[PDB]
């Protein structure tokens, strides 16, 4: 649950562009090809103590 | 198993008189389909963009640019009046009926 | 009498899961105002035309 | 006998809120298996030394 003010980090897919979280990255060709990139795990921050 | 039918074809179109001026239309259509192996083996994201026309100063309505989704997928769509009454129903229904 | 808080400060957001895809958000706040004496003892009808 | 389908294909997954926090997650996939008669007709005791 959303416990802190400021907002925290999340996962999303940027433009097209030199972006890794790019959405061509997952979307298929002008001939079908396409590729599965890892993807960022963990993305919400935790508190240690 | 195998070797035996599985359905009824029927496309004709039925009229039951529910009385009080409203009659319920009940319209059957059977057809055979013929699918092909589709040459996409997988999701394509083909561009077309025609500039055979796009690029002369004249033409602007001819802009057929875009970005389609080609689907290794067919589709089975028979959302056409055409395809389920018969050309002699409509004549009845248009000339009786004020709305369906 | 008097001398003694009459209520409780909570400004938090809770998130009551209602299943089926739907979710009840409640949220809380509470905070302290401030209010002065008001300059204008009765109504007025100021009109201003810049 | 032989001749019909003995499966479905789904390859979804749903969300299931069991509320209080958490949330049952079932992960359906199916998949088409192509497997070729091996060449190796009883076990073998390879030894690969690069």
């Amino acid at each position: 649950a959303n416990t802190t003010w400021n907002p925290v980090y999340q996962v999303s897919a940027e433009d097209n562009g030199n972006s890794y979280m790019s959405v061509t990255k997952w979307l298929p060709t002008a001939t079908g090809n396409m590729q599965s990139v890892p993807l960022i795990t963990r993305p919400v921050a935790r508190n240690t103590y | 198993g195998v070797g035996v039918s599985t359905g009824s074809y029927d496309n004709q179109t039925h009229y039951r008189f529910l009385g009080d001026g409203w009659v319920e239309i009940t319209a059957l259509a059977t057809r055979l389909v013929h699918l092909n192996m589709p040459k996409s083996e997988n999701y394509c994201r083909i561009r077309v963009h025609n500039t055979t026309d796009t690029s002369v100063k004249g033409n602007m309505a001819k802009d057929d640019a875009h970005e389609q989704i080609w689907t290794p997928w067919s589709l089975v769509d028979a959302n056409a009046w055409g395809v389920w009454l018969q050309p002699s129903d409509w004549q009845y229904i248009c000339n009786t009926m004020s709305q369906l």
